[PDB]
């Protein structure tokens, strides 16, 4: 009860503009929306985003402690000590309690 | 559709490609790194550590 | 039952009948003189003869 | 009124005021507060309608009765250390008397019932001193008397007015008995934590001031006293419903706005001191004020009420009032929170 | 300084510039009863300044550049189709009526802010103490409903209670047949639909309820369409009043600074017109509301504060 | 981290100034750019995490998240400028704004060091958040999903607040760092359980946890899109976020504090993946599969296993994308039909067929098919219960063929079978649209090639 | 389109209180410019 504009009409982005993008009414506009999008999502982000992860200085030191393995188990082995032992820490640095 | 598959394979190609030949180039002319031991009273840089050349590349200029 | 229903039941929907009866308790006053400075007085004697804040 | 006699009655207020915050004698104290009240009766009758009537005879009451219990106290406590000075209390029931007393002053529950009757009754710029100004007086002697508080009983009536505040405020339309409710819910917060750090107090004080004169401000700017008649705003003043939505929601305590800062340092406090249970209870009962103040953006600023035709007319003529200090008080209001640690400056 | 309190401590008080020339006048009567003619001359006789009657864009000419706005921005109140469809479902004729007190309202505003500003006096072609006798013709023809006089009279009670009355009250009385008459001669095609009932109504409205009202608290004087064309016995008689009745005699600087104060702020004259009862007819929904203001915003020289349009001509913004 | 915050705040001016018709490119531009410079927080270090000052710090669970978070601001601006086209340019830029808003408190939040600054950039989220679905939101229903979303999350912060003051006091920081070298063992008792859910019933909510989810498919249902792909891919995480950093000084009391919410969580997952084979929404079936998909991350953080952990933050991550591009498939169909029933707009397929290549994807990533990441962090959860307890394998698996049933039976309903008759305005999908769809997708598959940046400091 | 509030949702928010009740059915709203007539 009261003066209310109707509904508008469902508006066609294709009927005024058959090589619309989906961006914009303008087609101007609408063309460079697309370029930006694709050029920065695509050409950009994700390509050299993809290239940037690949190389990335060993990521969290995974490759620097399989070298470091490699020497360990090298030095250990030509000395007749086990490869592991079950101590992590020396126990005479450790004092037990009573 | 087929409009926006071409927009995609484009754009992806306009830096994929000269990726792809960059990284061929960088991989034949200069090569990965050595493994040596670090001479005596030396201090190599952090990005001396890393073996591909992009790799010490990122890690000297980002890192 | 347990979506729509008991667990819509059990917190959000008691709750908020809770707290809107407390507030016409609360509001629905008469707005007479008389009345409120008798809840006054009733305050003072509970303050003293059941909690004691005079001591 | 004659602008000047306007002017002489404000400069009274305000005198009263001052001299109960710079007097080291308990009849000095007294004395400010008789004047206090002697000059804010006129503006609350400065609109000569009924409902003025009543709520000037309504709060009169209330602070005559109030102001003859502080006098007991004070009369007891020179029979019990035979001086006046302004600090601690020397006698319990005498404390009893004048907490009491300032409690009834300052309209916190139970004593609560004539501040929504009050501010209703009163133009809104006479309902801006009495929720912001005229709590300056009552909370500036408790910050000089709080040692010999009764602990429970400042805690009792801190934990009921956040109770009374939250659930008066759920029923309310009117902006008047909004802001009112909204008061005494604030006062617990601040009286809570006067046993504790009385820093914390005025901190409180302060930014409730400056969040409550924000919003009276901003009523009357479009002249609204009613819900509806602030649901008009949009299609008036688009600013001003975005500076009300904010403020709205400091008021309510969210982060990251000012009006969260007080909350926050309070509970620090009292967890302190080992207080955990009532600083959860008090946050908690809090989330009734965000109700009706979120309530009221819904109406305000995230939707858009019906208009009037006649609405259309307002469009043509600017808005003529003074507005003083808003765009100050509102900035204040809401992004105040990176500068907490400034807090110091009251210590 | 822009008028206020500091401009009233510093000497400008309205009863220093108010003489026995300082009066408000108004020509009421029914329609074509030559009030317009009279009233022009009652002005330029007695050397006041005349209001033409408020129409539905007197707002307009007052604000601005002062030349009317398309009619969505006055919400498509149409005279014309109120007299083709007075029962139009669209409740125009209600919203027309509400359009029009609120612009007597602001026009009474104006009047009494020139007399308290110069002293010069005003004449008027009714205003809101006269303009009820259209709502109540309305009603009594059916064209408007009961809840719409509910409406009306909340507003005109919360409103009319802040002004004065007139100083004089002059009252053109002209008989329905020969309204008729003129009507027909003037010939308007949509004024001649009008009804005799219709203009029955407003006549007895006007002797019923106006001038036994009026006559309480101003001076009347009441003439015939062939006294009327002697203004010069009109401006006479005027000029012999005694002024004994009506508010004015209880006035001082005091309360006439409070009456300018209030007039001077149209925002605040305008506050009750638009409260919030939601009435079929004057209640807009918001989704024009927001599309109408919109456009409002987009006419030269309304979207900033007066003075602050580079795209009128106005300068200095950055140092206004 | 300034080298994010301000040029996300830069992102306001640049919005403002701009001409009217450049909104949308100039702030999808810019935050894309912002989004590639978010890939140098990668710089992650074996022992030590990336701790850049006294008030910001990025490990292995914060990187991920902060490049989620800062991805998804352009795909949100792509998404909505087509429903909101007919708006007025302040109200738009407002909208931007709050978006914008969004970012900076999200970008913060994730690196803030002290669990204070934590807690007020992690209720700072609630105001932009409310506000997009009550202002920007379509039906009647938002102004209640509003305060269901700002209630149900501020009845349990507000404890939060409490514990985290009370923790400071009693060991005199709350610095993360700190915290890691000062902790020390929580007894039981009355007081330590309450602490306990002070600090977890917040994050519980936000996950959230079965049984204090019904506010979910209410904020969705009303939510305009981009409000749902910021809910769903991000917000939802500040929960899981929360979580794994406060269990660090919950310890030995989560050993059996845990078992209530392991089964709300255990028995909820089925609860809620029942619940999708009938829901009658296609908005509401997937706000409900997030619940089912993160009742597996609770219980993942809440067993405290390195392989639990790493299975958390691989589904918090996948889930994020993969949903997001479930809402935004809805959406599409939405922007057409102006209708949210699943059944009211069938056998798409037909009129569709690109678009119904990215409803396969979706759906494929959504029921975890291998190798993808979903796969990979469901499967490193259910590997991490199984040690847990043997029986958990019963639920874990048969949650897995309800997934599967409803993730293609939406496929099915909306793509396949016959087209509706009387439906004829299905215009053929726009480039902004597929753009859209690829941008999820893409980096989702993508990462199945080197999954070890979104596994987490665990990995 | 996006719906916005219409008279009858207004109208929850226009009367003497928010919460009816048998106690308050007699009040009504307060004059609109404060004045109760003599
Ligand atoms: C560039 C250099 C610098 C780097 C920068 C890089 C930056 C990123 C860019 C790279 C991405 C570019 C993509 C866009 C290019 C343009 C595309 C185009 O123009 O054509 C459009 C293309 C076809 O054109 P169209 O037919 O005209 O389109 C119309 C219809 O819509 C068409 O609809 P449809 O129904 O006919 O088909 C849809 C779908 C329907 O089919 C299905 O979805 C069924 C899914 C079956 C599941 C199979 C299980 C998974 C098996 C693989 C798992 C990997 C491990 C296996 C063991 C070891 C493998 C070595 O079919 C597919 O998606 C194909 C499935 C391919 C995967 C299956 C396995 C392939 C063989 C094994 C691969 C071996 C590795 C390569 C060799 C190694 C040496 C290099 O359609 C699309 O739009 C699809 C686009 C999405 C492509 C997804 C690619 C993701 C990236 C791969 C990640 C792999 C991780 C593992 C995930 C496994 C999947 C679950
Ligand atoms: C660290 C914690 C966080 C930061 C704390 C910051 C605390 C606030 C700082 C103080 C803020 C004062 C306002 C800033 C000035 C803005 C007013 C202005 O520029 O107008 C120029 C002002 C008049 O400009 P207008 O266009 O008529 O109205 C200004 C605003 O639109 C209308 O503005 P209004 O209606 O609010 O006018 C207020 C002012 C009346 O207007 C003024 O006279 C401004 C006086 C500002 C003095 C700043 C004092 C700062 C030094 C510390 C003391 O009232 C006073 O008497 C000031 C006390 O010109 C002068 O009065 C020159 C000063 C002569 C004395
Ligand atoms: C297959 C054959 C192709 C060659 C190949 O395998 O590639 C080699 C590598 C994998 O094998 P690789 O790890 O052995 O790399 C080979 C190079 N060396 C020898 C130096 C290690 O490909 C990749 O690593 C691609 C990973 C891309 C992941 C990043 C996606 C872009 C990020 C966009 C951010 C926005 C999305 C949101 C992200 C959410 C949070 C993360
Ligand atoms: C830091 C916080 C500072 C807060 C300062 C607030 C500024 C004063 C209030 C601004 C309201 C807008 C304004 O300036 O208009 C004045 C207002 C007009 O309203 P009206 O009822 O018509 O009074 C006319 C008198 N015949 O009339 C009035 O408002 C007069 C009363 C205002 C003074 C009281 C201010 C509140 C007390 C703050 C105490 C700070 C310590
Ligand atoms: C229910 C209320 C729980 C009360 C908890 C409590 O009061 O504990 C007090 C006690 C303080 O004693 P303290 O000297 O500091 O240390 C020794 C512990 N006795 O110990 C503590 O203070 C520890 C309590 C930590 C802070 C608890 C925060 C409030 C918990 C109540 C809410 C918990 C449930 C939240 C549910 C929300 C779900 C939506
Ligand atoms: C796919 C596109 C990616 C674009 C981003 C990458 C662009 C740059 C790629 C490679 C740049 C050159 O990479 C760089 O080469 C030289 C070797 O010649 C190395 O430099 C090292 O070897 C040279 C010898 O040439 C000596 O001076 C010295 O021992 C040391 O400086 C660097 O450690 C490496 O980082
Ligand atoms: C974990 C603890 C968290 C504590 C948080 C406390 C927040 C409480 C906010 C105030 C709630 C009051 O909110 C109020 O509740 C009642 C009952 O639901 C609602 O009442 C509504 O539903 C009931 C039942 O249909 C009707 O009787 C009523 O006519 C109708 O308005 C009000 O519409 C709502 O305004
Ligand atoms: C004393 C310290 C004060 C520091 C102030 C520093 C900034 C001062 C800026 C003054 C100039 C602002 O310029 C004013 O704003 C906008 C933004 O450019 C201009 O016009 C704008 O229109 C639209 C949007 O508004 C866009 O096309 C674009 O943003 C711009 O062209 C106005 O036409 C101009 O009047
Ligand atoms: C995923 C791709 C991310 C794209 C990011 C886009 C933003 C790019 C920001 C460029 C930052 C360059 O920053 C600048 O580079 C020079 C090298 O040229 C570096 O200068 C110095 O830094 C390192 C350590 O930091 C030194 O050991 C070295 O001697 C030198 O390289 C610095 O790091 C900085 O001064
Ligand atoms: C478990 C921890 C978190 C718990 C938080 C629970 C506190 C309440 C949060 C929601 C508050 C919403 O506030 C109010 O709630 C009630 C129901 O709850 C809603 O009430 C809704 O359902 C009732 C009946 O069920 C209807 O009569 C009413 O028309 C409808 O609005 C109100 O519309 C809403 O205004
Ligand atoms: C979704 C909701 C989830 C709710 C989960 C509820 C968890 C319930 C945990 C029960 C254990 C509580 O913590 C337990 O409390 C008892 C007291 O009752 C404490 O008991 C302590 O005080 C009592 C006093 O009688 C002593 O006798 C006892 O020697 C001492 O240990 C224990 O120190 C503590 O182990
Ligand atoms: N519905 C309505 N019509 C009005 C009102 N005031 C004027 N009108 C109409 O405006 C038209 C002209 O009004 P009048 O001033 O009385 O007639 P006139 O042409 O100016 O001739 P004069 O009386 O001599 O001045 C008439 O058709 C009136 O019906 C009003 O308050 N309500
Ligand atoms: N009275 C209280 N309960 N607290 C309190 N103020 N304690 C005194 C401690 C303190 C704190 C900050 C500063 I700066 C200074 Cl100088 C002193
Ligand atoms: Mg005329």
């Amino acid at each position: 009860r009261w003066q209310e504009d109707p509904e508008p009409e469902d508006e066609n982005l294709y009927e005024k503009n058959p090589d619309s993008h989906g961006y914009d009414k303008d087609p101007a506009v609408d063309i460079w929306n697309m370029r930006v999008v694709f050029f920065f999502g695509f050409s950009i982000v994700l390509v050299l985003g993809s290239t940037f992860v690949a190389y990335l200085p060993d990521y969290r030191m995974q490759e620097w402690a399989r070298r470091e393995a490699e020497r360990l188990v090298k030095y250990r082995e030509a000395h007749g000590l086990p490869i592991m032992e079950s101590n992590c820490f020396d126990p005479s640095k450790i004092q037990l309690p009573e | 559709d087929k409009r926006f598959l071409k927009l995609l394979r484009f754009y992806i190609l306009l830096t994929g490609i000269p990726v792809a030949i960059g990284i061929t180039l960088i991989n034949v002319f200069i090569g990965e790194a050595e493994l040596a031991e670090i001479p005596e009273g030396y201090v190599p840089e952090h990005w001396e550590y890393f073996k591909h050349p992009i790799s010490r590349w990122i890690a000297r200029t980002f890192f | 039952l347990l979506d729509l229903i008991w667990l819509e039941a059990i917190l959000p929907k008691t709750i908020s009948l809770a707290q809107m009866k407390a507030s016409t308790l609360v509001t629905n006053q008469k707005g007479l003189i008389k009345l409120y400075f008798l809840s006054f007085l009733i305050t003072i004697l509970i303050s003293m003869i059941l909690f004691n804040f005079h001591e | 009124m004659n602008p000047i006699i306007f002017i002489i009655i404000l400069l009274t207020i305000m005198l009263g005021t001052i001299i109960v915050m710079i007097s080291s004698h308990w009849l000095l104290v007294w004395i400010g507060f008789e004047m206090n009240m002697l000059a804010i009766i006129p503006i609350m009758m400065k609109n000569h309608n009924p409902r003025a009537t009543e709520a000037s005879t309504k709060y009169f009451l209330t602070q005559s009765t109030a102001s003859m219990l502080l006098m007991m106290a004070v009369i007891i406590n020179l029979m019990f250390s035979g001086q006046w000075t302004v600090m601690k209390l020397f006698n319990p029931m005498a404390s009893m008397l004048m907490t009491m007393a300032l409690a009834m002053k300052l309209g916190m529950a139970p004593f609560h019932f004539w501040v929504p009757e009050v501010t209703q009754g009163i133009p809104l710029s006479s309902g801006l001193i009495l929720l912001t100004w005229q709590k300056l007086a009552p909370m500036s002697v408790l910050y000089q008397i709080f040692p010999s508080i009764n602990l429970n009983l400042i805690l009792t009536l801190s934990v009921l007015s956040i109770l009374i505040g939250g659930w008066g405020g759920l029923n309310q339309t009117q902006l008047r008995k909004i802001m009112a409710y909204s008061s005494i819910a604030h006062m617990g917060w601040m009286t809570a934590v006067l046993p504790y750090n009385p820093t914390m107090t005025l901190l409180n004080l302060i930014i409730y001031i400056i969040m409550t004169s924000t919003m009276f401000t901003m009523f009357m700017a479009n002249s609204t006293t009613t819900t509806l008649s602030l649901s008009h705003t949009w299609n008036k003043t688009p600013i001003m419903t975005v500076l009300i939505l904010a403020t709205l929601l400091s008021m309510g305590g969210l982060p990251p706005l000012s009006g969260f800062m007080p909350k926050w340092m309070i509970i620090q406090e009292m967890t302190k001191n080992n207080s955990i249970i009532l600083p959860t209870f008090m946050a908690i009962t809090a989330l009734l004020n965000l109700y009706f103040y979120m309530r009221l953006t819904y109406s305000t600023t995230l939707t858009m009420f019906p208009s009037t035709n006649n609405m259309k007319m307002k469009w043509q003529f600017p808005l003529m009032k003074k507005m003083t200090f808003l765009p100050t008080m509102v900035v204040l209001s809401t992004m105040m929170l990176p500068l907490t640690p400034m807090l110091s400056v009251l210590e | 300084l822009q008028y206020g309190p500091l401009a009233y401590i510093l000497g400008e008080k309205a009863t220093k510039k108010m003489t026995e020339k300082s009066k408000l006048i108004t020509v009421d009567g029914n329609i074509c009863s030559g009030k317009s003619k009279l009233a022009k001359e009652i002005a330029e006789k007695l050397g006041l300044k005349h209001f033409p009657e408020a129409g539905i864009h007197y707002v307009d000419s007052t604000t601005g550049d002062g030349k009317p706005l398309p009619v969505q921005f006055s919400g498509n109140c149409s005279l014309e189709k109120f007299y083709d469809d007075p029962k139009s479902n669209d409740g125009n004729s209600y919203r027309l009526q509400a359009w029009l007190y609120a612009s007597r309202l602001l026009q009474y505003a104006d009047a009494l802010e020139h007399l308290l500003s110069t002293g010069q006096g005003v004449v008027l072609e009714r205003s809101i103490y006269s303009d009820f006798v259209f709502l109540e013709a309305m009603y009594r023809q059916g064209f408007i409903r009961k809840q719409c006089v509910d409406h009306y009279n909340q507003v005109k009670k919360v409103t009319i209670c802040e002004y004065l009355p007139p100083h004089v009250v002059v009252y053109v009385d002209v008989p329905v047949p020969e309204v008729q008459s003129r009507i027909q001669k003037k010939g308007n095609p949509h004024e001649m639909k009008i009804t005799s009932a219709y203009l029955q109504d407003i006549e007895n409205a006007y002797k019923g309820t106006f001038l036994p009202e009026m006559s309480e608290k101003c001076e009347v004087l009441q003439y015939s369409a062939w006294e009327a064309q002697d203004a010069e016995k009109v401006v006479e008689d005027i000029e012999y009043l005694k002024y004994d009745k009506g508010p004015w005699l209880d006035q001082n600087d005091r309360k006439l600074h409070k009456l300018r104060m209030l007039v001077q702020d149209k925002l605040e004259v305008l506050n009750y017109t638009s409260i919030p009862v939601f009435l079929p007819e004057v209640t807009v929904g918001a989704h024009q509301s927001d599309q109408v203001f919109q456009e409002f915003t987009e006419l030269p020289g309304r979207k900033y504060r007066a003075g602050y349009n580079e795209d009128v001509g106005d300068k200095w913004i950055w140092l206004k | 981290m300034l080298k994010y915050i301000i040029p996300t705040i830069m992102l306001m001016p640049l919005t403002w100034l701009s001409k009217n018709n450049m909104i949308w490119v100039n702030s999808t531009a810019h935050s894309l750019l912002i989004s590639f410079t978010s890939l140098l927080l990668m710089n992650q270090f074996g022992d030590n995490s990336l701790n850049f000052s006294l008030l910001f710090f990025s490990d292995s669970l914060s990187t991920p998240l902060l490049i989620l978070t800062m991805w998804l601001l352009p795909l949100m601006l792509m998404a909505s400028q087509h429903h909101l086209s007919k708006e007025n340019l302040t109200r738009k830029k407002l909208f931007i704004t709050m978006l914008i808003s969004l970012q900076l408190f999200l970008i913060m939040t994730f690196t803030a060091m002290e669990l204070i600054l934590f807690y007020i950039l992690f209720e700072a989220t609630l105001v932009p958040t409310l506000i997009i679905i009550t202002r920007w939101g379509n039906q009647t229903e938002r102004l209640n999903a509003g305060l269901y979303f700002l209630f149900y999350t501020l009845a349990g912060s507000l404890p939060l607040l409490v514990a985290l003051i009370y923790i400071q006091n009693t060991v005199g920081s709350l610095n993360f760092l700190m915290l890691q070298y000062w902790v020390q063992p929580v007894h039981n008792s009355w007081s330590n359980v309450f602490m306990w859910l002070a600090c977890m019933m917040a994050f519980m909510v936000k996950m959230p946890l079965y049984g204090l989810h019904l506010w979910l498919p209410k904020a969705h249902v009303e939510a305009p899109i981009a409000g749902s792909m910021v809910l769903a891919a991000v917000l939802l995480k500040l929960g899981g976020y929360g979580m794994l950093r406060i269990t660090l000084i919950l310890n030995p009391m989560t050993d059996f504090m845990a078992y209530p919410f392991i089964m709300l969580s255990l028995w909820g997952m089925i609860m809620t993946s029942s619940i999708c084979l009938r829901q009658t929404d296609l908005k509401s079936l997937i706000a409900y599969s997030s619940v089912s998909h993160m009742a597996l991350v609770i219980v993942a953080i809440l067993i405290q296993t390195p392989w639990s952990y790493m299975g958390a933050t691989a589904l918090m991550i996948a889930h994020g994308l993969t949903s997001s591009m479930l809402f935004c498939l809805a959406n599409s169909n939405y922007e057409r039909i102006h209708s949210r029933t699943m059944i009211l707009a069938r056998g798409l397929q037909t009129l569709l067929p690109l678009m119904a290549t990215w409803w396969l994807l979706a759906s494929l990533t959504n029921l975890a098919l291998p190798p993808t990441i979903n796969l990979i962090g469901e499967l490193f959860v259910v590997m991490s219960t199984f040690s847990w307890s043997n029986i958990t394998i019963i639920l874990m698996g048969v949650n897995m063929v309800i997934t599967a049933l409803y993730s293609l039976y939406m496929l099915i309903m909306t793509q396949r079978g016959k087209y509706t008759y009387h439906i004829n305005n299905i215009s053929p999908s726009f480039t902004r649209e597929n753009a859209l769809m690829s941008l999820h997708i893409l980096p989702l598959l993508l990462l199945t090639l080197n999954p070890k940046i979104i596994l987490g400091p665990l990995y | 389109r996006q719906w916005q509030p219409d008279v009858e949702w207004a109208e929850q928010y226009g009367g003497a209180v928010m919460y009816p009740t048998k106690e308050t059915a007699h009040w009504k709203p307060p004059p609109w410019n404060d004045v109760d007539p003599p």
